[PDB]
């Protein structure tokens, strides 16, 4: 099966450094304490967060120094073709909340709320590509929805190589190919990268051009989802007064 | 069923029994023996040891000695612990028994209600217990009889902290003891030991650090003579 | 107190339950009740009431040996039956409990399971005994085996005949089979108070004052199947000796019971 | 009659107290012990220690088969530990399994006294593990291996104490009469007399 | 939790016909209710009493017919519950409330006349249709049962189920052969699905559609399943206090009225929202 | 129980070191600490030693039906187990967030670079096909558990050897060691972990670093790349805030041990199979160190099986015979009889009635 | 598959699916009708309080254990409901059910509304029921026992709790049938089991589905269920009363 | 005489009154145990009606109820105990219990070192004053002459004896201990 023909166009049409369109929402819920809704090309993320609040259970599992970030992940079980339900003790849910709790330990500036939790859910409810930078960018838009301090703007793209060239964005299609797929985590002012993966075999020549791709789609992630955060805050600014 | 004072410096089981010379005494079996009627039981492995200063009175233990880890407390030890928490107006601290000992705020010396000491969360403390019975959590103060804290207190400012079993801190704490002086002849050092099982060390440089906490735990083991004098020769470096 | 207390009953020779020291309870069951069930027994040791049921289903044999019918045994104690006992996965007394089955079902060999195959290397016939605990009061490793065997003795299958082009399965319900049994496994267990003296018989206070337990299981040949010793005290050859004496005899009890018992139908 | 190859090794581990790996030919087990330490507050009992035992196979996940033979061990060594000498604690064994070849559970004996007496546990009298295997005709054979295991019509396995080698535990496969139990239990008494031998030349030498 | 006072007050205020909202002893509050959300799936419904938030989906999938009957298909329910409704129900502890509904739904369906059985059948004792009914608690505003009841309906409503005309003659080609057209489906004939009615108890007076605040002050409740004809599937009562024989025969004439009232009006906006088609867009989550 | 706590006089002294560019054991900046691998007498079996850290490797093979789809391939189970005696904090059930990542760091590595030849593992398609599964233990903790692992999980991989069939017609046919011989695996590629651990901020690393130096450090780099030049996995974690030259020196790292190791693998297995060959004497029992205090060795010993007759038959002889008190059982009506003292009435009846 | 128990097939189908012995046909009766009921209460010697209730072919063992530690201000009533696996056509799983933790919350929700836990502040009371044999009505009999059993325990209670059942005929002229049987509920429609407080008269429980779709017939159903539990009275009137003479006779 | 079942009309609000362990209702008494028909004439007529079964298997405590204990493990500023008999009579269960450093005496004073007042593994007669936290349960009492441990045991397995308000001695070897002796 083709994955790249000799025009250079992909199966859905679009360039090697193309990415797809995004279309996010800030303040979807009103009882919780920050809500996002995100929908990057056709798979559709939701997250949910709790302000700081006192620890439940109170069972001396706090710490003197610093807040504790709780993750968690969840899928439909109309998210893909086949139906595919899934018991609450899978271990792909513990690794995705896993990678979660790395990087929200890192990105959100906790040394401001000892002693406290922070609670903060996703749900994914259609999966089609790069589920875990629909997850960090829908969780970064409901952690600024909820107004917890952070360092950045953390924002997730992944990447490809397919015929001697970085692909960017990548789609189901071309992920459940064989080939070496990679994501990070950014941090656009400073550069630093907050999360590192990696599967299936590549050359160690061609790290520097899928790695450089990969960030370069987040940097570019990261002006469409600032124009979004710069109408949103305008908007209130301009209902408040 | 053989008798004691013949098979001193003898290596015994568990399980086997010995006798006391004849006429009941009142001398107190130690550590690794239980009294039973007119019986010694041995319980623990190790090597007969009696001790009788000078004279023809008690004057006179039984002991076995052996190699282990696990420390349990013994009231009149100088253990060194670890501040672990600082709840209500006492201090926490892990020895490394079952249970963590209980300082207080007044135990330092010429502390009141007002100028209470500085400790933190995670100092190692040199101090002595007073209560040690299997009734209650061990309890130690930190100064001194009289009330002159000598050493004593919060120590520890740019040296390094290791563990090493109960024979090697037993063996160097002896009056016939030729160990540190030699050691201390290529290095010059400065120690503090602790009956739980830890020593602290500091050096002049780093790296002399490094060898002296690497070359102690080995002391135990490896006899003197024949060996230590090369083995102090190729180290010299 | 504790331990003063029952031995004035001990030097006495009369323990609290109004017993020689060397007798057992009263012993009594019950066959043939459970109608949804293709065989049960209801065993009454002066409490210590245990319950058993037998359902017969179809498999497919094993891989290796395509001649060979499963039997699974499975003791459960409810939290009913006592007060120590809570709700959750079965506890360490129940697995051991259910072990402990499994190996006198497998080493006494009262069952062969080339007799409860159909056709070979497609169906095999597959019985699932359920033992419940009505109430724990003590011995229970010997009210659940005669449970065992007492159920055992009354379970009948229907002739199952398959065909040749249709190659299904039709039960004739109208002549019903017994089943074979070898031999009648009978256990008998000891209580060792602290370093001499053995009970017969024992009760849960006295298990929970004794230092030691063992157990000794008989077939109809004076062969023992197992010597079950978790550990205590010690014993010797002189003991062991003076145990299976008294097996020998409540063997034979038991024995003429179940014979009494499958005669009266 | 004849115990086959024996060896041990003391002092593996560094993290733990005490450790222990004793291999009686080609079957081998790995044990460790921690000292008396703190316990939950939930599992506590005083004027006695807690005792708890674990074994872990080699090849899939522990079962009923396992923590069966679990009981045994845990109510072996605690017939010979003088726990009343430390109440609110824990003592803890742990038991992994090398290598299989015949005769398991008599050498995890070992290698839990072993165990025991590295870490500095008081004791009241060693044990040991003897396994007798008498075959379709009744020939005794002492420490047997797999293969006359599967042949042989019945297995025994007993635990001697080391002061009058008395009977501790006793788990059986197989049927049998009690003349040859009697003479299986001789000849576990009988074959103890070298296991203590080695008990004490192993320890002799190690304070050398 | 609310105090005494609070729970006096407002049990004072029931018997009055007025409510802290400000409606009736019998108002019943609006809903937003849609479909066509989800697109994976084939058939959706999203519908919003309050402060609640649900969203269903069906699938229908090939299968094979069960023992007892084969010219028949059957149903299967999923009550999941979102760890995003409540901090509480983080990981397991949303268990036991998905259970209940699950099964709540079950006794609800389970009835030869609840939609149909002969049309999921298509070879007997071969094949049949299969239906994954998979209901996603986003948020919890109270009267959960009602707000579930009425998004299946909904989603019912909106099914395919692609039309296969292959032959099962052995010499033709038995396996499933389709219509390979990507847009030919059939309805499902959902007129007479059920629907619940809830009715919690205050002093002597008994509301629809109480809030957690009217719930809190209630003791015992009962639910009636009614369809759009007027025939009742399910009665559960579900409380902590006894309810009285006299008040079981008021309140069935009350959950008769409501169920036809909210059946007519539903069959009305589906009817609205349906005239007009693939116009007026479709608006969800954003 | 828990773990001892950490001082504040190490951290300072760890930290003044790294500073100064010299280790607690004396070995520089880019060292492993010297490895000792050990294999046993079945084949699939080895135990590596890694500074001071354990690792026990079983492989084992099995034949089962190959679920649906994928007809022509075998399945690879894999199981990592971390041991209470490993260290105190080990608890079954209480360190639930590392066996994951650890899990996936060891299946992503071994079963995404496609090393291992799953295609020829097959007897039929449809039916019975090999299923492979193996097996880690941790013995000793001491630090970088995932080197190790990887070492013990390749090591025992390429020492397995299965057994053997014959496929002519429509017709199975199980061998056995004597009657024919076990045969070997088919291994493409070597993937090898190596970690790497940065200390204060990323301005410092440390290459192998073992407990202590695991407790002063910010975050942890794991870059998973078999023998040529071909990485297989990367996985950044822990606290870390990487920059992009890092990454590629530590790829370069990564690739020199790599290669060292590879190297000492490979020379360790020759070496076995020569000592197998030969014909000489293998085993977990030779290879106890006999020049240490804490091994003693004693070969076989007829104890003295002379007297256990006497014994046993006096013994039986010696002891009182069963008595002759013989119990009745009683018949009730058909269903229920009772044995023992009895009951005075024969049933109950309007007792209180 | 489970690694706390005994492993045996994968698989096993039962042989009623093979059973090529034809469904029968049940009968006729008259629905003004109920199966005799023997009753026992003090069972268990080692249980705070226990009763047995057979009836038919309904087999149900119930036992109460007493408060323990741990709406505070008022104790919890924990409820737990398990069947025998050799009950009823075929076998059942050892480990659950979803059914059972249906009729575990249809006993809570029943329970509750009759003893006054505003006297155990911080503890609580468990129940557990067994079921021996299914041969009927089978939540009309965890109902009556378990609070036969609390009774017998010696906790206060406002009163007493009499559960009752029945089953719609499928004929073209339905009729509501009293106490039925398996062979006269496998034929049913539909079911309803009604918990009524005799002296109080106050319902405490209700359920029932099926394909009854009149709002006249189940006004039948739940006034001839209250017939039936005021029925059912007098034999758990002098269970409780020789319970207590035998019980209090024995010091 | 008769018994009773947790419901049936006994009397009315004018024929007597509700005693222990009833509840009444639009005018009429009713039963709340299977216990016996006790009526309590007393003095000044109308009997307080009332029904005991008078085989208390297990009983809540109080506010104030006397208790008897065993003491599992001690610290520096409370004492972890077991309730074991309510009062009299054997308890099936056993609860828990904290006696704080301030109830071992009567006046709630300062020093009164725990260490030597409830040495482990003795057994004790408290009252309860509280239903206690979610930490400390029951929260009992010994201020009082008659609360103090009762019967105690040597360091080596010897009925023990009072000696003194303070201080009781070894029959065996003569050894001196510390106590908190209650009036016998």
């Amino acid at each position: 099966l083709e994955l790249l023909s000799d025009q250079g166009y992909r199966v859905d049409g679009r360039r090697a450094g193309e990415l797809r369109k995004i279309q996010a929402r800030m303040g979807v819920f009103a009882q919780a304490d920050g809500s996002a809704y995100i929908e990057q090309g056709n798979t559709k993320a939701l997250a949910v967060v709790y302000g700081p609040h006192e620890i439940r259970g109170s069972r001396a599992r706090a710490l003197p120094d610093r807040a504790l970030v709780n993750c968690q992940y969840s899928s439909a079980t109309f998210s893909t073709g086949e139906r595919k339900r899934r018991p609450h003790g899978d271990r792909k849910s513990c690794e995705m909340g896993l990678q979660l709790r790395q990087t929200f330990e890192a990105a959100i500036l906790t040394q401001l709320h000892p002693r406290s939790q922070i609670d903060i859910y996703v749900q994914v409810l259609q999966a089609d590509g790069g589920t875990y930078a629909a997850c960090v960018n829908a969780a970064t838009l409901a952690v600024l929805d909820a107004g917890i301090p952070m360092r950045d703007f953390v924002c997730a793209c992944s990447a490809g190589f397919v015929d001697g060239t970085a692909l960017a964005d990548l789609s189901h299609v071309e992920e459940a190919a064989g080939g070496p797929q990679l994501a990070l985590a950014l941090l656009p002012a400073s550069g630093q990268i907050a999360l590192l993966e990696m599967d299936a075999r590549l050359h160690e020549d061609h790290l520097e051009r899928v790695l450089e791709a990969a960030a370069q789609a987040a940097r570019d992630v990261h002006t469409l989802l600032d124009r979004v955060v710069r109408q949103h805050v305008r908007e209130a600014s301009i209902l408040l007064g | 069923a053989r008798a004691a004072r013949t098979v001193l410096g003898q290596v015994v089981l568990p399980g086997e029994e010995l006798l006391l010379p004849e006429s009941r005494v009142r001398v107190v079996c130690g550590p690794g023996l239980r009294r039973c009627g007119d019986r010694l039981l041995v319980t623990k492995c190790g090597r007969l040891r009696h001790k009788e200063p000078g004279s023809g009175s008690g004057g006179g233990v039984y002991w076995v000695d052996s190699q282990q880890k696990r420390y349990v407390p013994v009231k009149g030890d100088h253990v060194i612990g670890i501040v672990t928490a600082k709840s209500g107006d006492i201090f926490k601290v892990d020895v490394g028994g079952s249970e963590p000992a209980s300082l207080s705020y007044l135990s330092f010396e010429g502390a009141t209600k007002r100028n209470r000491p500085n400790v933190q969360v995670g100092d190692l403390i040199y101090g002595q217990f007073v209560v040690a019975n299997k009734d209650m959590e061990p309890e130690m103060v930190c100064i001194d009889s009289c009330g002159r804290a000598n050493g004593m207190g919060v120590i520890g400012q740019d040296g390094l902290l290791f563990k090493v079993t109960l024979g090697l801190i037993r063996k160097l704490l002896a009056p016939d003891c030729e160990i540190i002086q030699e050691v201390g002849k290529l290095h010059p050092l400065e120690i503090v030991f602790g009956m739980n099982g830890r020593i602290w060390v500091k050096a002049k440089t780093i790296q002399q650090t490094l060898i002296l906490a690497n070359i102690l735990e080995a002391c135990e083991h490896m006899t003197s003579d024949q060996r230590k004098q090369i083995f102090s020769r190729l180290a010299e470096s | 107190e504790p331990l003063e207390y029952y031995r004035r009953f001990l030097k006495e020779n009369c323990r609290p339950d109004g017993r020689e020291l060397g007798e057992f309870r009263t012993t009594t069951v019950n066959i043939g009740s459970i109608s949804t069930a293709d065989g049960s027994a209801l065993v009454k040791l002066g409490n210590t009431t245990v319950i058993c049921g037998v359902k017969a289903e179809f498999a497919a044999p094993s891989t290796d040996a395509p001649d060979k019918g499963y039997v699974v045994p499975n003791v459960d104690l409810p939290p009913l039956c006592s007060s120590r006992f809570r709700s959750g996965p079965p506890g360490e007394e129940a697995q051991v409990a259910s072990q402990f089955i499994a190996d006198v079902i497998e080493n006494s060999q009262i069952i062969q399971k080339e007799d409860l195959c159909i056709s070979p290397g497609k169906l095999v016939w597959v019985l699932y005994c359920d033992l419940i605990c009505l109430d724990y009061d003590g011995n229970i490793l010997d009210a659940c085996t005669f449970a065992l065997l007492a159920a055992l003795k009354n379970v009948q299958l229907p002739e199952v005949t398959i065909n040749e082009e249709t190659a299904l399965a039709e039960v004739n319900l109208k002549k019903k089979s017994y089943l074979n049994i070898r031999t009648h496994p009978v256990a008998t267990s000891f209580a060792v108070f602290d370093d001499t003296l053995l009970i017969v018989d024992p009760t849960g206070e006295e298990e929970h004052l004794a230092t030691g337990t063992l157990t000794i299981v008989m077939d109809e040949e004076g062969k023992l199947c197992c010597l079950h010793k978790p550990g205590g005290s010690g014993l010797t050859g002189a003991k062991l000796q003076d145990c299976m004496s008294r097996a020998v005899t409540r063997h034979k009890e038991v024995k003429k019971l179940m014979d009494e018992v499958i005669k009266s139908m | 009659c004849s115990l086959r190859h024996f060896a041990c090794e003391q002092n593996l581990l560094s993290r733990p107290d005490g450790s222990a790996s004793f291999l009686q030919g080609d079957t081998s087990v790995l044990a460790g012990v921690y000292g008396p330490a703190e316990v939950k507050v939930s599992k506590e009992i005083f004027n006695k220690a807690t005792l708890e035992v674990i074994l872990r196979p080699k090849i899939g996940l522990p079962g009923v088969a396992e923590k069966s033979r679990e009981r045994l061990i845990r109510n072996t060594c605690e017939a010979v530990v003088l726990g009343t000498l430390h109440p609110r604690t824990s003592i803890t064994v742990v038991l992994q399994v090398v290598s299989d070849a015949g005769s398991l559970l008599a050498c995890c004996l070992n290698a839990a006294c072993m165990a025991l007496v590295d870490a500095g546990v008081p004791m009241r009298a060693l044990f040991c593990g003897v396994a007798c295997a008498l075959d379709s005709d009744g020939t005794l054979v002492l420490d047997p291996t797999s293969k006359q295991e599967k042949e042989a019509r019945a297995v025994l396995t007993f635990a001697l104490d080391s002061v009058e080698r008395k009977l501790l535990m006793s788990s059986t496969k197989g049927l049998y009469s009690d003349t040859e139990l009697q003479q299986c239990l001789a000849a576990a008494q009988a074959a103890s007399q070298h296991v203590f031998r080695f008990y004490r030349e192993s320890l002799q030498r190690r304070y050398s | 939790t609310l105090s005494e006072a609070e729970k006096v007050y407002i049990v004072h205020g029931v018997q009055e016909d007025l409510r802290v909202d400000g409606r009736g002893c019998e108002d019943y509050r609006c809903v937003e209710v849609e479909t066509d959300v989800v697109s994976n799936t084939s058939g959706s419904a999203r519908v919003k009493l309050g402060h609640t938030d649900i969203l269903v989906g069906v699938k229908a999938e090939m299968g094979t017919p069960k023992l007892e009957k084969p010219n028949e298909g059957y149903l299967e329910f999923f009550v999941d519950c979102s760890a995003s409704a409540t901090p509480e129900f983080e990981g397991r502890g949303g268990d036991d409330l998905g259970t209940e509904i699950a099964n709540t739904l079950y006794r609800i369906f389970n009835n030869k006349s609840s939609v149909d059985l002969k049309t999921l059948c298509i070879s007997p004792r071969e094949h049949c249709w299969v239906l994954y009914v998979d209901v996603l608690l986003l948020e919890c505003g109270g009267n959960l049962f009602d707000a579930i009841s009425i998004a299946v309906k909904a989603a019912l409503f909106n099914t395919r189920i692609p039309r296969v005309r292959v032959l099962e003659d052995e010499e033709g080609s038995k396996d499933i052969e389709l219509s390979d057209d990507p847009y030919d489906c059939i309805r499902l004939s959902v007129e007479n699905v059920p629907c619940i009615v809830t009715l919690c108890k205050i002093g002597y007076r008994h509301v629809v559609d109480a809030t957690l605040q009217e719930e809190a002050c209630s003791l015992a409740s009962l639910l009636v399943s009614v369809t759009s004809k007027g025939v009742v599937t399910c009665m559960r009562k579900v409380g902590k206090g006894s309810l009285d024989p006299e008040s079981i025969f008021e309140m069935m004439e009350t959950g008769k009225r409501v169920g036809k009232v909210l059946h007519a009006s539903l069959q009305s906006v589906v009817h609205k929202e349906e005239s007009l088609g693939p116009k007026r867009q479709k608006v969800g989550f954003l | 129980m828990k773990e001892t706590p950490l001082s504040n006089c190490e951290r300072r002294f760890l930290l003044r070191a790294i500073e100064e560019k010299k280790r607690l054991d004396g070995r520089q900046t880019y060292d492993y600490r010297n490895i000792r691998i050990s294999f046993g007498t079945d084949y699939g079996c080895c135990i590596v030693e890694l500074g001071k850290t354990r690792v026990l490797g079983q492989v084992s093979c099995e034949l089962v039906s190959p679920k649906l789809n994928r007809a022509t391939e075998g399945i690879l189970f894999f199981n990592l187990e971390l041991s209470q005696m490993a260290a105190p904090a080990f608890e079954p059930g209480r360190q639930s967030d590392l066996l994951v990542k650890l899990n996936r760091l060891m299946e992503r590595c071994l079963r995404n670079s496609k090393c291992i030849d799953t295609e020829s593992l097959c007897v039929v398609a449809g039916e019975k096909v090999w299923q492979i599964r193996v097996d880690l233990h941790l013995l000793n903790h001491d630090g970088n558990i995932i080197d190790a692992a990887s070492i013990a999980a390749i090591v025992a991989l390429c020492h397995f050897r299965r057994p053997d069939v014959s496929v002519q017609g429509d017709e199975v046919t199980l061998y056995t060691p004597e009657e024919r011989d076990p045969v070997p695996l088919s291994i493409h590629h070597m993937p090898i972990c190596v970690s790497f651990a940065f200390f204060q901020q990323g301005t410092y690393l440390l290459v192998d670093p073992n407990e202590r130096e695991e407790r002063v450090m910010d975050g942890l780099l794991v870059i998973a790349m078999n023998k040529h030049r071909e990485i297989c996995t990367i996985q950044s974690s822990g606290g870390i805030m990487l920059l992009k030259d890092q990454v590629l020196r530590c790829s370069k790292i990564a690739g020199v041990k790599v290669a060292e190791i590879t190297e000492l693998i490979l020379k360790a297995l020759e070496n076995d199979q020569k000592v197998r060959k030969e014909g000489g004497k293998f085993g977990f029992a030779e290879s106890i160190a006999n020049q240490r205090i804490t091994a003693f060795k004693m070969e076989k010993a007829p104890i003295d099986t002379s007297d256990v007759e006497e014994k046993a038959e006096e013994i039986i002889a010696e002891a009182e015979p069963p008595s002759e008190v013989v119990s009745t059982p009683v018949l009730w009506t058909p269903g229920t009889a009772q044995i023992g003292e009895g009951v005075e009435n024969s049933w109950g009846d309007l007792e209180d009635s | 598959g489970d690694h706390r128990r005994i492993r045996g097939p994968e698989e096993s189908q039962p042989p009623q699916l093979y059973a090529a012995d034809e469904e029968e046909a049940p009968g006729t009766r008259d629905p003004t009708r109920l199966r005799p009921v023997y009753a026992r209460a003090g069972l268990l010697s080692q249980a705070k309080g226990s009763a047995y209730l057979e009836a038919g072919g309904t087999k149900v063992l119930c036992a109460v254990s007493g408060p323990r530690q741990a709406a505070a201000l008022r104790g919890r009533l924990l409820c737990d409901f398990r069947r025998a696996p050799f009950a009823g056509r075929r076998r059942r799983a050892p480990p659950g059910g979803c059914e059972e933790r249906e009729l575990a919350l249809a006993l809570q929700e029943a329970l509750e509304p009759a003893v006054r836990l505003g006297r155990y502040p911080r503890a609580q009371l468990e129940v557990s029921a067994l079921l021996l044999e299914d041969g009927g009505s089978a939540l009309a009999a965890a109902l009556t026992a378990a609070a036969l059993a609390l009774a017998d325990a010696g906790v206060e209670m406002y009163d007493l709790v009499v559960g009752c059942g029945l089953s719609l005929a499928p004929g073209p002229a339905p009729t509501w049938l009293l106490d039925p049987t398996r062979l006269e509920e496998e034929r049913a429609a539909a079911g309803l089991t009604v918990a009524l407080m005799p002296v109080l008269n106050q319902v405490a429980g209700l359920l029932g589905s099926g394909e009854g779709g009149l709002t006249e017939s189940w006004a039948e159903a739940v006034r001839l269920g209250l017939e039936g539990c005021q029925r059912l009275y007098p034999v758990l009137q002098q269970s409780l009363v020789r319970a207590a003479r035998r019980r209090g006779a024995a010091a | 005489v008769r018994y009773c079942i947790p419901g049936e009309r006994l009397c009315n609000l004018e024929e007597g009154s509700p005693g222990s362990g009833t509840y009444t209702r639009h005018g009429y008494i009713f039963s709340s145990l299977a216990g016996c028909l006790m009526k309590s004439s007393e003095n000044g007529a109308l009997p307080v009606v009332s029904v005991v079964r008078e085989t208390e298997s297990q009983l809540l405590p109080d506010v104030g109820a006397i208790v008897t204990c065993k003491v599992s493990s001690i610290n520096s500023r409370f004492a972890k105990v077991h309730i074991l008999y309510v009062g009299s009579m054997p308890l099936k269960n056993s609860f828990r219990g904290t006696i704080r450093k301030e109830d071992v005496r009567a006046t709630e004073k300062d020093k009164v070192e725990i260490y030597k007042s409830f040495r482990p593994g003795d057994i004790v007669l408290a009252k309860v004053i509280s239903l206690g936290d979610a930490q400390s349960n029951y929260l009992l009492t010994t201020a009082e002459n008659e609360l103090g441990v009762v019967v105690a045991h040597s360091e080596s397995g010897i009925q023990m004896v009072p000696i003194s308000w303070c201080e009781m001695q070894c029959p065996k070897t003569h050894t001196k201990e510390f106590r908190k002796v209650a009036r016998v």
